[PDB]
């Protein structure tokens, strides 16, 4: 977060798992994994997005035909905020302890 | 797992933190001396081939994950498929020699001649980009050059790759929510 | 070592192989690995 | 006297012609939490009772081989069906009870088998369903046939709303008979609970 | 910085205006099982996990006494919800995280209590309303409060399709005050979760 | 030997039962890891072809008797007779990197490339039948694909063959008393 | 092992040649082992 010293806000993060559209609401997304903090003196937050599949290993790529979203989605929703209208809110993203890749291939891919 | 903000630390927060148990990584093939040792295809002049290593298409593999290190070395090892003998000058040899056979010559042999070569460079490390020209990269950061009659196919391979200081990676930017290609299917 | 995977030795010295390496006189590893975790926060049950 | 009495939770079911329970495949469940889930699994005890179907009337005039399937998990109102509308992955073994109470003066059987993967039968391969965990249920005998099956498949966990590991297939082997004192005919029931259920990752609310 | 992030289930809430959890009541769950229910409880986990409810606007037009009432369990979609529509008895705790973020050039406070067994409440005792497990959310200081209480009530496990034994109850003890900086209005969120959910004797399927 | 009969209990009689003896067993030939390792010949596509091992057909040895088993595992070895470089690229990769040489090509030499693979699919096990579905077996269930300009001869070998729940398996169903084939004679 | 049948040690690691196993944390035969045999009879001479 990067909002003045007098902006505040919450905001949540939850997962939804594949095989159900997605949220729209807070209220309904608190029933995934979610979690949820709030601006203050630390500006940082972090929050790993789970592994979860019936599979050991997923695809890294999409394929053509499939569409519904096989790996299901993330959400940040807003929970509420303090006069903190126009500030945003900067996003990073990188590998946890665990993620790992496998089966290199030249897929064109520029 | 809050933190500061601006500190540039590494924070990484395990799936812990709710519940949950980080499991085991194994990460082999993304290692860079493993990664990296593929022949790559590059596209030949007729005769005089500089062996650099920025003439793989930064697009493939094994072009665009050397162009993430700054600063490179690795021992060189190309398979080139040609007509007439092939012959391989060192590097900072005048471009004349490329004509005297006692120069490391292969003679012809179905269907393609592999070689190794060593890294050769007069630099401790090459470089995949360099800022004394604001393409344009010094003469100097080459392993050498082949000569043949006519070389078609032309393939490197980096042994022993060591690389230093990452540069960004980028990937084909979609149109759609996600890049959907065609996924090989039974 | 690398992209190699033969158990017998290699038939060539070393130094008809690769060049020689020469000492005179690892970092995002241990930059990944320096990496804090968990919370600031005083956790709750 | 082959008296028997099972229990899930907390329902129980007696019987007075056991044979014994079957095995299929293997006498206990492997791991559970795998790499595949990040350690979010979680058993859910309360789903693992009982709940009865039935599944058809064996009629006099059935020739050999008149099969019925059944895929699980099926339609079920109760904890477990809830379970499938609430969470993504889950596993679970079965345990499975197949009754025909007919009475001793009829004749012919049933087999009773646990078929992993089975989108309907060659009436062929009818012949060999005996591979599969199974039990007869001959009148004259038992009346019940008991069988108890692990979680199987390509993977840890399963998404049931897309793929339906098992399927009970009752089959006609020899065709009843009514003779003089026997039923005129028999319906059958199944009386299933799911075993070792564990869950992983919880949709969003139905909104 | 007093930074506190509690946890329920594979939920979170980090917040960093903490000032501490106040314990009602008990700071610890007594006994569970017990005569009345004959040995047939069950713990159901999984109903241990956070859930979000708007509670009101504090609008800088709200005099004192401005107070909204909830009522708890409340229409609840997930799997409390559920648990509440397939079990006859059942008892819990709550852990209530009252937020009303607003900006710290707001003034005036709320004040947030868990009052047992709250049929509306008189104007005159809102003046001793600090009886009950209670905390200030002022914005000046801290944008949440939180609050924890054991099951309470005359019985050992509870009929919540007829009874509701707690009501959080927010207040407005001094107005808003917007002044140059402050919000316009602040909203007011509840963000609530059952503890030690145990539960009794199923009903029958909705058939 | 009486036994109950719905029990469902395995019960061997062994020929002792009327005097007599049992004999030595040697069972070696039947066995799966064996009796699956050998080489059985796909019809091809011309240029792409997935490598499922459903491709075999279901009437050959290693074809109905890979169908035994529900879920198996295996590591392939792919023969393959071909024009052109042959190129396998591995398992969930998009079919457009069919193309791209620096993927296991491996250049053509007379008369066939014989080259062992991976198992690479990201299931613990794959399953010669899938009831998602009551052909229509999931298309992620695959050992990777092979592209030339021409395949022409391609066949699979399973090695270190895993197999689990046998699923029937069924002979030539004859019309006469005996099946009354011609039996190789001197 | 299986339709292998060398005896010379295989030249290439193990790792590139086949792909390697990891554990987590044989029925039929046993199976067959524990059929019940002879007789449930009071057998005579």
């Amino acid at each position: 977060f990067t909002g003045p010293t007098d902006a505040k806000a919450r905001y949540m993060i939850a997962y939804a798992p594949p095989g159900m559209e997605p949220p729209k609401t807070p209220e309904a997304a608190a029933h995934c994994i979610h979690a949820e903090w709030d601006t203050g003196l630390n500006s940082k937050f972090t929050f790993s997005i789970p592994y979860l599949s019936a599979a050991d290993y997923t695809y890294t790529a999409s394929d053509v035909a499939e569409t519904t979203n096989v790996q299901g989605w993330v959400c940040l929703f807003q929970i509420t905020h303090g006069k903190a209208d126009g500030d945003a809110l900067v996003v990073l993203a990188s590998a946890g302890k665990d993620f790992e890749l496998r089966l290199p291939v030249d897929a064109r891919t520029q | 797992t809050t933190s500061a903000g601006e500190s540039a630390d590494p924070v990484t927060a395990t799936v812990e933190n709710y519940g949950g148990e980080t499991q085991v990584q194994r990460r082999q093939h993304t290692d860079v001396s493993f990664i990296l040792d593929r022949f790559v295809k590059v596209t030949p002049k007729d005769q005089i081939n500089v062996l650099d290593l920025m003439q793989t298409p930064a697009h493939t593999l094994v072009g665009a994950l050397l162009r993430t290190a700054t600063y490179y070395f690795a021992d060189l090892e190309v398979a080139v498929k040609h007509e007439g003998n092939l012959t391989w000058v060192p590097n900072g040899a005048p471009e004349a020699a490329l004509d005297n056979t006692t120069n490391p010559t292969a003679y012809h042999k179905a269907p393609l001649t592999r070689l190794a070569l060593p890294y050769t460079a007069p630099h401790r490390v090459l470089a995949t980009v360099y800022n004394g020209e604001s393409r344009a990269l010094p003469t100097s950061f080459n392993y050498g050059a082949i000569k043949a009659t006519r070389v078609t196919e032309l393939l490197y391979r980096m042994k022993r790759a060591e690389t230093y200081c990452p540069r960004p990676l980028l990937a084909i930017h979609p149109d759609q929510a996600r890049h959907k290609q065609k996924i090989v299917a039974p | 070592s690398g992209n190699t995977g033969s158990i017998i030795n290699n038939y060539y010295m070393q130094q008809y192989q690769n060049s020689m390496d020469t000492q005179l006189g690892d970092w995002f590893s241990k930059l990944a690995s320096s990496a804090f975790s968990g919370l600031f926060g005083a956790l709750l049950a | 006297d082959r008296i028997l009495t099972t229990r899930n939770g907390h329902t129980t079911s007696t019987t007075q012609s056991s044979v014994g329970v079957t095995y299929g495949y293997a006498t206990a469940e492997d791991f559970v939490s795998g790499p595949n889930t990040s350690g979010l699994e979680t058993r859910v005890a309360q789903a693992e009772r009982f709940f009865k179907t039935h599944l058809f009337d064996w009629v006099t005039s059935d020739p050999f081989g008149r099969c019925h399937l059944l895929e699980l998990p099926t339609d079920h109102k109760g904890v477990y069906g809830y379970l499938t509308d609430s969470y993504a992955y889950m596993r679970n073994g079965w345990d499975v009870e197949v009754t025909a109470v007919g009475n001793q003066f009829n004749g012919g059987c049933l087999l009773v088998a646990m078929v992993p993967e089975l989108c309907s039968i060659q009436k062929r391969e009818l012949y060999q369903l005996t591979l599969f965990p199974h039990q007869f249920i001959n009148p004259r005998t038992n009346m019940t046939a008991h069988i108890t099956v692990p979680f199987v498949g390509v993977n840890r966990y399963d998404q049931y709303k897309v793929h339906k590991p098992w399927t009970l297939v009752v089959m006609v082997v020899a065709p009843l008979t009514v003779n003089s004192e026997g039923a005129p005919q028999i319906k059958v029931y199944a009386n299933i609970a799911p075993t070792n259920v564990h869950v992983a990752g919880e949709f969003p609310s139905k909104e």
